[PDB]
């Protein structure tokens, strides 16, 4: 459905996806500062996991949010299309 | 022998893991490889098999091993041939997410590939057959669809229409069915 985001401190939030391929290799996060020069930062959680910690984030500052499947039929492309999010932390 | 799978177009990765819940029997994924250092959580033989000398890979790519392989985030990934041909001689259709451009390579190594392309009628057909994306996204896969068509359509096995994934999916069955004899 959609991507889901929970604040766990100014700095850190918790994001979680809806499985819906089944035969998932790995997700791929990925998130950077919502308009920025800066390259994404990313990382990946088994294809079994459904939530993933995000913490390092500048508070209050706009980031996007990205979660890929990478299914197991491919040897690192990801399924199309991703889902995504724009979230910035405090309020 | 079983002829692997490449299916391509609009709602292809919804087709590609429903054939493998539905009849696990009958199709099956093979293992890439990478030269990437394993996560803590992958096990090698299952998730990669895990190339020590990046050289290695090098030369089987040069070598035509390879039916697909790209280098991303300075590490080499690759569907290779050998890995293909294991599950196919266990009678399973080896269900690929890979380019157009390997079902070449797949007729090269003599493996006999099944390319079967879901074509749209229209971009209202685009959100008939998949009711998950935006009219945004769905002409994004419409100009996909269009110009996957347009260079790919020699490497068809088939080309299959519906007003609805419900109707796609049978005709990939039934067009699987027919090729396998």
């Amino acid at each position: 459905f959609m991507l889901e985001v929970k604040e766990a401190s100014p700095t850190s939030i918790q994001i979680s996806w809806v499985l819906h391929l089944r035969h998932v290799r790995y997700y791929r996060i990925t998130y950077g500062e919502t308009g920025g020069n800066s390259p994404v930062q990313e990382f990946t959680v088994p294809g079994s996991k459904s939530t993933a910690t995000i913490s390092g984030l500048k508070p209050g500052v706009d980031y996007t949010i990205t979660v890929y499947a990478v299914t197991i039929f491919s040897a690192y492309r990801s399924a199309w299309p991703p889902i995504s999010i724009n979230y910035r932390t405090g309020s | 022998y079983a002829r692997p799978i490449i299916i391509l177009g609009p709602t292809k990765d919804r087709a590609n893991d429903d054939l493998l819940s539905e009849f696990p029997d009958k199709f099956g994924s093979c293992v890439p490889h990478t030269t990437r250092p394993k996560r803590e959580y992958e096990i090698d033989g299952r998730d990669y098999h895990f190339v020590s000398s990046r050289e290695k890979m090098e030369k089987d790519i040069q070598a035509h091993k390879f039916i697909e392989a790209g280098q991303y985030n300075s590490h080499l990934y690759g569907t290779s041939v050998q890995s293909v041909r294991e599950v196919a001689e266990q009678g399973k259709h080896c269900i690929l997410d890979v380019s157009a451009n390997a079902v070449r390579r797949l007729q090269a190594a003599h493996l006999h590939p099944i390319a079967i392309f879901i074509r749209p009628r229209s971009l209202e057909n685009v959100l008939e057959i998949n009711k998950r994306i935006t009219e945004e996204q769905a002409r994004k896969a419409f100009d996909r669809a269009t110009k996957l068509e347009q260079e790919f359509t020699e490497c068809f096995s088939a080309i299959v229409e519906g007003d609805s994934f419900e109707e796609i999916y049978h005709k990939v069955k039934r067009v699987i069915e027919d090729l396998s004899g």
